[PDB]
């Protein structure tokens, strides 16, 4: 009997998550579909100074929320993809609208064609509407 | 690659005030997504239209009204008619009477000859034929 999604919180204070690479590597080699491990793999991949964008896109087991909040300040360019496949549209606007290239947003909305999303965005509450429209005029 | 259009009408003024000689390149580049009518209407105020004449000669294909009228005025001032015959023949989006008023008293046999010509484009004899009684007993 063992807890998996909180040893990561423990070692986070100790800042030695690379310690957990081999065991979790074998664990995923077995092929466990646990978000508790599939998100920690992404988190250590982020701190690797590498580009884990394709592992982020082709791993249909982790959860978009924790990687997004984690990759909020460190790299929104990956958090937006996390929300994209995770369909976290509200969080996408909650971060990517604030500080990002809004072209990726417009690519997602035109891709993920959803009138209610345009309605939520296009009501003159959001101060950042002019740049994203000034971008989607070209992205369309 | 710009979203809005008013920056065109500001940048034309910018160059014209600063680097007017390098304006023709922008004009040729920017003619497609541009209301040339406003351009000529604005240039009439500052009156640098004699500069941009060869550009309008290219834009003539669109067959705009103010374009035709202004470029014909410039042919009048330049005192050239061979190009004027091509303009009126190939393009007709303009009033014939205003041009006729100027051509029928342009001090010159040929311009008055055109003033007699274009009347029949309106199907108005008895003035053209009668206008050229005054000068042309040479068969015209």
């Amino acid at each position: 009997q063992f807890s998996t999604d909180e040893l990561v919180a423990e070692v986070e204070k100790r800042n030695r998550l690379k310690l957990l690479l081999p065991w979790l590597e074998a664990r995923i080699h077995e092929g466990c579909e646990e978000p508790a491990t599939h998100n920690a793999l992404a988190k250590i991949y982020i701190d690797s100074n590498n580009n884990p964008e394709r592992f982020l896109r082709e791993n249909p087991y982790y959860d978009s929320r924790v990687v997004g909040k984690y990759c909020e300040k460190r790299d929104p360019h990956l958090a937006c993809v996390a929300y994209e496949r995770g369909q976290c549209d509200l969080e996408l606007i909650n971060v990517c609208n604030e500080n990002s290239l809004f072209k990726s947003l417009s690519r997602y909305l035109v891709r993920r064609k959803d009138p209610e999303l345009w309605g939520s965005v296009l009501l003159e509450s959001n101060p950042y509407r002019r740049p994203l429209i000034d971008q989607v005029v070209q992205t369309a | 690659k710009v979203a809005n259009v008013e920056l065109y009408y500001r940048a034309i003024q910018f160059y014209l005030e600063f680097k007017p000689l390098l304006l023709n390149d922008l004009l040729m580049v920017l003619s497609p997504r541009l209301d040339h009518t406003r351009a000529v209407n604005y240039f009439s105020k500052v009156k640098q239209l004699p500069l941009v004449k060869p550009y309008l000669r290219s834009v003539q294909n669109h067959n705009n009204k103010s374009v035709n009228e202004s470029l014909n005025n410039l042919f009048i001032t330049e005192e050239d008619y061979q190009a004027l015959r091509t303009s009126i023949d190939a393009y007709d989006n303009f009033d014939n009477i205003s041009l006729a008023q100027r051509l029928e008293k342009h001090e010159l046999i040929e311009f008055r000859r055109i003033a007699a010509y274009l009347f029949k484009g309106n199907n108005r004899w008895k003035q053209s034929v009668e206008l050229c009684k005054k000068d042309s007993l040479y068969k015209d």
